[PDB]
C-alpha cells in the first residue's frame, strides 16, 4: 500500500500552487486582454 | 494602429489562455479528487501498476 | 516643400508606431503566458539551455 501510494497521490502541496499559478495566469491573461481590444480604437480618432 | 480587420495581439492571448485552461482544470479535478491519475488521462503506465 | 503627394511625416509616424507595435505585442504576450522565452524568436541558446 506504501508503495502503491507514490504512483497516485493528490501531492496537495504543489497542486494548491499549481492551481494558484493557473489562476493568476487566467486573471492576468484576461486584464492583458481586455487591454488589447483598445489597440483598434485608435484608428477612429485617425479619422477625424 | 495599421490593420483593423484582423487582430493577432488579442488572438494570441486568447491561445495562451486556452492553454492555461488546462492546467488549471487538471490541477482542479485532481485537488478536488483524492487520486491522482484521474481517468489514466496521464501514463497508463501508473494506472496499470 | 508644399507637396501634397507625399507627407513624409504620415510615413515616419507610421514605421515609428510599426516598430513599436511589436515591442508592444510581445510584451502582452509575455503578460499573457508566464514566460520571458515562449517559444522564443529572439535567441535560441536560452530555449536550449
Amino acid at each position: 500500500s506504501e508503495a502503491q501510494s507514490r504512483i497516485q497521490d493528490a501531492d496537495y502541496a504543489t497542486e494548491v500552487s499549481n492551481m494558484s499559478k493557473a489562476q493568476i495566469i487566467q486573471q492576468a491573461g484576461n486584464s492583458v486582454l481586455a487591454k488589447a481590444n483598445q489597440v483598434p480604437q485608435q484608428v477612429l480618432s485617425l479619422l477625424q | 494602429a495599421q490593420v483593423i480587420n484582423t487582430n493577432s495581439l488579442s488572438l494570441i492571448t486568447q491561445n495562451n489562455i486556452n492553454k492555461n485552461q488546462s492546467a488549471l482544470s487538471s490541477s482542479i479535478e485532481r485537488l478536488s479528487s483524492g487520486l491522482r491519475i484521474n481517468s489514466a488521462k496521464d501514463d497508463a503506465a501508473g494506472q496499470a501498476i
